[PDB]
């Protein structure tokens, strides 16, 4: 997370770490006793389900946390729309091998209904253990990082992306997406934050508005990060609850 | 060889997937962080997949 700050331990109980062969590759967000939302690209077909693990209640990634359950994965369902796009449908459900027990440090976030809209400029928080700058690692013991970022309409976000757009590197924000960040940059999610929650408070209550997805760089001017809309998939996700 | 001359391309997505690229100036197969999409061709799953190609 570029330009953020360290969360207190237990401040984002729905945040999870995703490891392939014991290496953190993606963040994730817990949504029930046994399910996790993340991003489709964090799970290329070449990888083996058996080698995916998940860490929860994990505040400092490189530290033995007392209450920090770890689980293998029973299932991985990327959205049907994905394997034929690389343009849309960038989300996956992870079924844990066994349902886990909630504690002060492990707790799911609520999903927004399909017909849910969040006002622009609403300040939301993204959270991850990603690079703190273009290819610069978060420093051990890797405290979960957080960052308030305002939501940006997809029309305005496409205006931004067109600024100094490289014809060969097209970035378009699709209907299943939303942007959050600052136009002058410096604040944004980076590599390793994919799958992470964009949590938006609505009346003392946290909703999973987006899943960290992609962005031009991270801290780039006129290139705020793009997140996969949770609401655009509520229908689908509800099809396994 | 060929595209073995391009710099490593991380791409727009924000996963942390470790990949190898050929550093032609260095004469070396180097690790970089790939994001999970829009990979160029100078991007290998393994060190030897790399040296082999270039």
């Amino acid at each position: 997370i570029t330009g953020g700050s360290s969360a207190v331990a237990g401040q984002w109980p729905w945040q999870v770490s995703i490891t392939y062969e014991g290496v953190h590759v993606c963040g994730g967000s817990l949504v029930s006793e046994q399910w996790v939302l993340s991003a489709a690209h964090c799970f290329p077909s070449e990888h083996h389900k058996e080698a995916y693990e998940v860490k929860l209640g994990a505040h400092q990634l490189d530290s033995y946390s007392e209450d920090a359950k770890v689980s293998t994965l029973k299932d991985i369902i990327p959205h049907p729309s994905y394997l034929q796009e690389g343009s849309q449908g960038d989300i996956a459900l992870l079924q844990l091998s066994r349902p886990i027990t909630f504690s002060r440090y492990i707790r799911p976030i609520s999903l927004p209904a399909a017909q849910a809209s969040f006002p622009n400029g609403l300040h939301c928080t993204v959270t991850g253990w990603g690079h703190v700058a273009p290819s610069v690692s978060l420093l051990t013991p890797k405290p979960l990082q957080q960052l308030e970022v305002p939501l940006i309409s997809r029309e305005t976000c496409n205006s931004l992306y067109n600024i100094d757009a490289k014809p060969e590197e097209p970035h378009f924000v699709q209907e299943d997406m939303v942007c959050a960040g600052y136009v002058e940059g410096g604040k944004d999610a980076c590599q390793g934050d994919s799958g992470g929650p964009l949590s938006c408070p609505v009346e003392g209550l946290w909703y999973l508005t987006g899943i960290v997805s992609w962005g031009d760089a991270c801290g780039a001017r006129n290139r705020p990060g793009v997140y996969t809309l949770a609401s655009s998939y509520a229908s689908w996700i509800q099809s396994k609850v | 060889p060929d595209f073995c001359l391009e710099p490593p391309y991380t791409g727009p997505c924000k996963a942390r997937i470790i990949r190898y690229f050929y550093n032609a100036k260095a004469g070396l197969c180097q690790t970089f962080v790939y994001g999970g999409c829009r990979a160029k061709r100078n991007n290998f799953k393994s060190a030897e997949d790399c040296m082999r190609t270039c």
